[PDB]
Parts: C-alpha cells; structure tokens; sequence
C-alpha cells in the first residue's frame, strides 16, 4: 500500500489598501493634520459675510 | 505567571487528545506548585482519600487544600496551568471558561465542586490512559454560597420528609437546580455527608448554648447584659427547644471545645472563598455561558 | 547640572544580572552534559508603529475596567476626574426574590411597583443601565441621612447636571429595598475611579480603575481638558473621618451603608470612613458611634473596603467645586490605592 | 512591598545583636502602618495596657488589634518587616519561620498564637535597652482554633465557678498527630475572659432562628444514624451534648413562603460558622512550597502565600 495525501495548492488574497486622497470624496473636504488637537478644548471659524 | 507544566502520559488516543484540547480554560487543582507535575496527580483519581472517591464534602475539603490553576495552553505532551494563588493580586489575567450563569463584569468566581449540577456531566474521561478530570464550576460568590446552602437545605428536608428551593431566578432566565430523574438521588447521596455535618453542628450548637446560658449567669455583668438583649430571643428559644427536647459543666466545657472546632472547620469548608475576580476591558462585560472570560487573581 | 555628592544622583537621576543570566546560560553552547577529554501624518504613523516597537521591547500598579452603560442613572460628564462609581446588578429581580427572604408582614410587592415604576419614570436592547455614581447616592439619601443642605447642596448638583424624578424614584427604590431585606448592598458593589467616559447620546463607555493608585492615571492638570484629579468625597456630609484620636498610619477607606428600620422608616445612610483600622477592627468601631440598631431583624450596616490612602495627610475638605452652577462641600483625598475588598455585614 | 523599617535603638550588646540576627522570619505586631517607627513600639512593653501585662487571652485581643508583620531582614540599624495585613503583595512568598512543635504541611492556613506550650522558648531579653520580644507561634488554623477554644473554656468554666468537686477535665492538653501538646495554664483575667465569653455567647445566639427549630426536630433522627452507620457514628463525639439532649414543627408557619431552612443556614453560617476568626485572629497566610517539599519541619522557614 502506497496512498498519499496531497495538498494541491495554497491561495491567499492581498488585502488592498485605499488611500482616501485618491478618491472623489476628498474634494468635498479640506483635510489637514493638526497633530495637536488632543491638547485642545474648543476650535472655531469666524465667517464674516 | 509562574506556569506549571503538567506532563501528559504516554501515547493517548486521538479522540482523547481532542478531549484535552477542549479543556483549555478549565480550573485544575494541583497538589503542589512544583514546576513539573504529572497528569495522574491532577486527575480525579488522585482525590481518593479513605479508599473511596470523595463526596461533595470530601471534595470541598480538597479544593481548600490544593492549588487551583487555570489551564492556559494545552499542548500535546504538556498541560500548562498557571496557579491562581501565586503572584501579585490583580495581575495575570488568564482566561476562564464560563459554565452555567453569566459571570458579569465582576463578582469573584468561586470554583465549587462539580456534583452540585449535572453530576457526571463534566467528568471528561480519558480512556487511553485510564484517568478522568472533574472540573469545578466557576460560579460567583453570592450565587455559589446561595446554591451550596440551598442544596443542603433541600437535603435536610429530604432527610426526614413526609416552597421550591430548586427554581432559581438568576439574571434573565429562571435557573434550574433539579435535573429531576435520579440525578437528585445522585446529588443527594453526595451531599449526604455534608448535610449531616451541617445538621450535627446546628443541633450540637443550640443544645450546647441552651444548656450553657441557664448553666451560666447563675454563677455579674454576664447575667444582666446577656438576658438584656436576649429578651424573647435566646430565652424564648430555650423554653421552646427544652419543650420538645431533653435538658453538667464538666462535659459541657469539654463538648464546647469539640464543637467550637468542628464548627469553624465547616465555616472554612463552606463560604467558598473566591479564587479570582472578573475584570474585563474591551470585552463584552458579561460572559455568556461557555465563553472564555477574563479573570484576575484577587477578589 | 551635576552635583558635589555624585553617588546619590546616579541612582536618583536614573538588569546586569539578567545580562549575566543569559551570559552563563545562553552564551554557553550545547550545554549541558559533558564529553570527557508626510510631514505630520507620516510622523504620526511612524511613531505609532515605533510605539509598538518599544512597548514590544519590554514586558502592576494600575487596572482599568471598562464598561458601556446609559446616562439615566450615574452620568460621567457631571462627575469628574476622581469619583466613586458603584455597580448595580440584575434589574431582573423586580422583587422576584421579594417573594423570599422577605419576612411576613411585608408587602413584597413594594419593590416591583417601586422599581418598575422607576423604569416607567426613566426595555432592553443595545445597552443596560449599570454604574451608579457615588454622587447619585448622596443626593438620593440626602434628605434621608443626617446633615441637610450640605447634603442638599449635592442634591442641587445632580438635579442641575445629571432629574429630581429619578432621584425620587431611586429614593423610593432604596426605601423599598431596605424595607424588604434586599439591601442596597448585595447590590451596588464598587466599580472604580472614573478615568474617561467617552459618551454618545444616551450611551456612555466608562473607563474606570479596577484597582491601583488613582493619581497616576491620565493625570495631567485634569484628565483631558476638564479639571485636575482627586477622589473628593463630595460631602462634608460624607467623609465621616474617624480617627478623631490618631497616630501616623496609612488611612483606610471603607464604604458603609447605614439603615433605619422603622426608627426612621428604612433610612439609607451612605458614606465613607477614613481611619487606620484593619477591617477586623472596623466592625467594633461601627458597633459604637451608632445607635441605628433599631429592631423597632438586626442588620444595621454593611461594609466593604475600598482601599488605602498610604499617607494620612491629604484629607482636604472643600465645599468648593463646581459641577455646573451648584457648589458642594467637597473633600479632597490626596493619593488613594484601590483594594476592591468584599462586602461584610453579618449583623 | 511597603516594608516597615524598625530602628534598633542605641547599642544592644554584641550578644543582643546576635540574638536579633536569628529573629528573621519571625512575626512582629506593629501598632500602625508606618514607614518610620521605633523599636520600642514593637516590644512586649508596648503590649502592656494600663499598668498591666495582658494575660494569654489578653494578647490574642491585642494581636486582634495592630498588624502582624513577618521580619524579612535585619540590618545594623533597622529591622525590615512587611505588614502581611497590607503589604503581602509580593510575587513570590515571604519566609515564615516555623516556631512551634507543630508542622505545617502544604496549604495549611497559618494563624498566629501567643506562646502557649508547656515547654517554650519565647523570651529574647535584650539587656542593653530595656525591652523584650515575644514572638507569636505560627500554627495551622485547625490547631490554633482548637487552642483558643481551650483557653476560652478554661477561662470560662473556672469562672462559674465549678459547686461540683475540684477535679475538672483536662482542657489544657491537645494532640496534633501524635505528640501530646500541653498548654500553659497560668492566669485568666476578668476583662480578657469577659470579651471572649461576651462574643462567644453573643454570636451563638444570632445563629438561632425560626427555621432552626425545624432542625432541632432532627436530633432523634440523628441518633437513629448514630447507630446504623459507621460514619455519623464518628460524627457524634462521645461527649456529645446532642446525645444528652435527646435523653416539634409547632405549626406557626408565616404564610409558607420564606424558606426558613435556607435562611437558618445562612444565619448560622455567618455568626456561628465564623467563630475561630472572631475569637482569634484568622489566617492571613498559608504554607506553599515551590520546591515541592510538602511539609515544613519545626524550626524551618515556611514559604508562605497570601490568605487561604
């Protein structure tokens, strides 16, 4: 008796990564990195029309 | 954590090795904290004392004398269990397995003997190496004490019999005590010896004070203060028990010694001091039955 | 910038056995046995991965418990940096138990109506309501227990921040509980110190310390842009400070519920005692100082040990903090270590 | 480990300093939780109440109050003992030196006792500075609770005072394994025996409830088992009052839904169940040995871990 047990392949997917800066939605916002909001309490915007 | 590595014996059947794999997260009592221990030392066949397998009382004795260690990783040819008693308090979170009621975000699980619930259910036998493992049930201290006292009372009624203690409402759904059938006959036969030590220690306690109070305060501040706050309580209970009962300072004092010891030996067995607490985080906060639960070393 | 007495600072301004440990053991080979003869964002990502570096280069004075609850009872925002949160467990027994453990002459239906009524006043789904704050008890029993308006000042705090209904409904529950031999303890165990709430709408995720020292937590001036930190008793009404007579020892902190059993109609007293006595000595001093023993059963108080304040001195009493418009005698406790303890009242 | 330092005052004769060298592993009771302390606060001269040295039931009440601390190390000008009542948080297990005829086993909770045996060595007089040190005797709680019961009853029966002739039972002698253990019978003081009697009487009352009468019904049933089982035969001690108590429901059920049995157990278990603890100081430590040595010889160091 010779009877083997084969593994006939191994597949895996690459999880891809989406940027968000290479999209449409990113026009809808002005994004900025304020690394210090964390130490901040309030923030505001003036708007005189 | 101080892991202690229990050594699986020689070749075991493939279905037995899968029985152990499912035992991760179960509480083991290890007789000594030696780093290298055998499996036979842990197995329930190592609880034999008087030539018999221990009853629920004989178990509760042993659970108070050896060290419970939760099983962390089960490996072929080794079981790694980290003793609950060793290290600093509030550290070494190791996962448990919930059995029965939920185990909410705290409450200090007690590991009480298995027979209190489905008896043989949890025996987990290993035929290849011819041994067996009975894992204690991890119940919260308020509920563990309520139950163990709840069953002793049922036992007393049963002792001589001619409101159901059994139905239990815990959390969301009514818990069930009775498995009906003859399980009760198996449950009641193992609590048989715990019931008696309870019945004895009561009947021996009252009659010993009911004889002592009237055989004391008749020989100062003792007298006045005693009868003062005992009005219609101790004295009333004295006339009523002496009514349906019988009545010696020398045997009194020597029996007051032997009772006082036996009593506190039951308070030690009983009260199921908590081994651990549950303190969760980034967790469900309620551990559903059969789900691993975080747990920490001191209440 | 360097001292005159150098040896005391090399240790102050700042192992080799583990180095020597691997040295004989690990350096040794084949032993044993022997044979004879991208400005800011990029910076942030890199730092997070690195932080995983250092924290993964190594490895206990802190424990955090975290839980999600509603804001009906409790409420993290009203409260502050140092606060006692007490857990509340299993609303399911709307006096189901009232059936048992309730002596005859007791309309055990009181709890079910008192309590179910509480629910009407304030269903099960996304979350449950746990986490009673220390505050919310002081107000609920404020008119009940002994000092009024130092006590009611706390009640003004909660009505204006956390509803007088819920306080009144919850007070009716405390009365109904102390009535039927289901106590406020055997409910409401200690939960922690309230590190950070993170609330949304009617929801709150409360982090709080299972045990360990408080002051070493989020720290800062205050936790987040709130105010400082302290375990302020919140009552000049609570913070019963024992040790009227004392010697230096670590003060201790306990949690006591005092009750009235027809002397006042099921009184609820809740406060903290601070003195150096190990729980086996507190039961004695609780027997004294108390005339609440009115049988008018005999189970007057129930206590658990919160922890240590391993320094006697920080016991500041301040009727000076604002949790909104209201001002409360506030006693500040400087430094605390939490030992959860267990509830002991047998008598 | 919140160790409490204890300063050795001035100079205690080279023979006295050699006596403290061997006191490591022994137990001290400090009347506070401190960081700075004086050597004389620990000494037996501090145990002295107003004008009087407490007896051996008075010490138990003094060891009730204050905190047991096991000496870890002794330095030339300080004694380091970490207060087990608090600072027990060590990863591994502070050493307790077994001082007793007894032997610990493994897992035995260890409660302390004033020295109480007929042959004993707990004096440790230090002549340079007037002070002494009685070190408590560690002992398994089963044995330490048998002793306290002996001292309590001996102080009590004497107090009746037994009317009956002048030859009473022993109560001064024990057995642990083999090895007759003879307690010291010396003095009993009113106040020391009162409180011990007061709290004994007080608690045995609270353990009696309405449901208790349901249990007293079962005494005739017990003696039925006295005699037809070998256990239950053993349970009833020969000197059993219960045996003499048999030499009943009373209706009066208040609406039938209380469950007085269950409630009677809980009540008894609290007050009467916990009597070793209230009469004496409860165990805070239990022997644990990592090396797998399963006993501790008398005089050896017992590795000890937190509460049972």
């Amino acid at each position: 008796d010779v009877e083997f047990d084969a593994l006939l392949g191994s597949y895996c997917n690459t999880l891809s990564l989406v940027r968000f800066l290479e999209l449409g939605l990113s026009v809808a916002c002005v994004c900025t990195k304020f690394p210090e909001l964390a130490y901040m309490n309030e923030g505001r915007v003036q708007f005189e029309v | 954590c101080f892991e202690a590595d229990i050594a699986i014996p020689s070749g075991i059947s493939r279905p037995d090795a899968a029985a152990l794999q499912r035992c991760e997260g179960r509480v083991v009592f290890l007789p000594t904290i030696r780093r290298q221990l055998a499996l036979a030392d842990v197995a329930h066949e190592s609880f034999v004392s008087g030539g018999v397998s221990p009853d629920t009382l004989g178990l509760l004795l042993a659970y108070r004398r050896r060290f419970p260690a939760v099983i962390t990783r089960v490996l072929p040819t080794r079981i790694v269990a980290c003793p609950v008693d060793l290290g600093l308090t509030h550290a070494g979170t190791v996962n448990l397995r919930n059995t029965s009621p939920v185990d909410l975000c705290n409450g200090d699980p007690v590991s009480l003997v298995p027979p209190v619930f489905e008896g043989q259910a949890t025996d987990v036998r290993l035929e290849s190496l011819d041994l067996t493992l009975r894992f204690p049930v991890p119940l919260p201290t308020p509920l563990a004490r309520e139950i163990v006292a709840r069953l002793v009372a049922r036992g007393i009624r049963d002792l001589n019999p001619d409101p159901d203690l059994n139905v239990l409402y815990y959390n969301g759904a009514r818990l069930s005590l009775v498995a009906d059938v003859q399980q009760l006959a198996s449950v009641n036969t193992e609590l048989r010896s715990l019931v008696l030590n309870m019945v004895y220690s009561i009947t021996e306690g009252t009659t010993l004070i009911l004889t002592l109070i009237p055989r004391l305060l008749a020989l100062g501040y003792v007298n006045a203060l005693l009868q003062m706050q005992s009005v219609t309580r101790e004295a009333a209970q004295l006339i009523h028990p002496e009514a349906p009962m019988l009545m010696r300072r020398l045997p009194l004092y020597e029996a007051l010694v032997a009772w006082l010891a036996h009593a506190g030996q039951l308070g030690d067995i009983l009260a199921l001091a908590p081994a651990v607490r549950v303190c969760t985080f980034d967790g469900a906060a309620v551990v559903q039955s059969g789900d691993m639960a975080p747990v920490i070393r001191y209440p | 910038t360097k001292p005159l007495p150098t040896a005391p600072m090399a240790w102050a301004e700042s192992s080799p056995r583990e180095l020597a440990g691997h040295a004989p053991l690990r350096r040794v080979l084949r032993p044993p046995i022997a044979r004879r003869d991208t400005r800011a964002t990029r910076d942030d990502t890199e730092q997070a991965v690195d932080k995983i570096l250092r924290g993964a280069r190594r490895a206990p004075r802190y424990h955090l418990t975290r839980q999600v609850t509603l804001t009906d009872l409790c409420q993290p925002n009203a409260e502050r940096a140092g606060a006692l949160l007490l857990a509340l467990r299993h609303p399911t027994d709307l006096p189901h138990l009232a059936r048992h453990r309730a002596p005859p002459g007791r309309q055990t239906e009181r709890l079910a109506e008192a309590w179910g009524q509480l629910l009407e006043a304030s269903e099960s789904g996304c979350a449950r309501a746990g986490l009673v704050s220390f505050n919310f008890l002081v107000a609920a029993c404020t008119a009940a227990y002994d000092a009024r308006d130092a006590a009611e000042a706390v009640r003004a705090h909660i009505t204006t921040n956390y509803a007088g209904a819920r306080l009144d409904r919850f007070s009716e529950c405390l009365r109904a509980m102390v009535h039927t031999h289901v106590f406020p303890h055997e409910v409401m165990r200690f939960f922690g110190g309230l590190v950070s709430w993170v609330t949304q709408d009617e929801l709150a995720s409360v982090t709080a310390v299972c045990s360990g020292p408080q002051e070493a937590t989020h720290t800062g001036h205050p936790g987040r842009p709130c105010s400082a930190v302290t375990i302020p008793a919140c009552a000049f009404v609570d913070l019963d400070a024992e040790l009227c007579l004392g010697g230096p020892g670590a003060a201790f902190l306990y949690l006591v519920f005092t009750y009235r059993q027809c002397r006042d109609q099921e009184l609820c007293c809740v406060y903290v005692v601070k003195s150096q006595l190990p729980p086996r000595g507190l039961e004695a001093a609780l027997e004294r100082l108390f005339g609440r023993l009115r049988i008018t059963t005999c189970t007057y108080a129930a206590f658990a040990e919160l922890g240590v304040m391993p320094d006697d001195s920080p016991r500041c009493l301040h009727r000076t903090e604002r949790f909104g418009a209201v001002g409360v005698p506030v006693v500040i406790l400087e430094g605390v270590v939490w030992r959860p303890g267990g509830w002991r009242a047998c008598a």
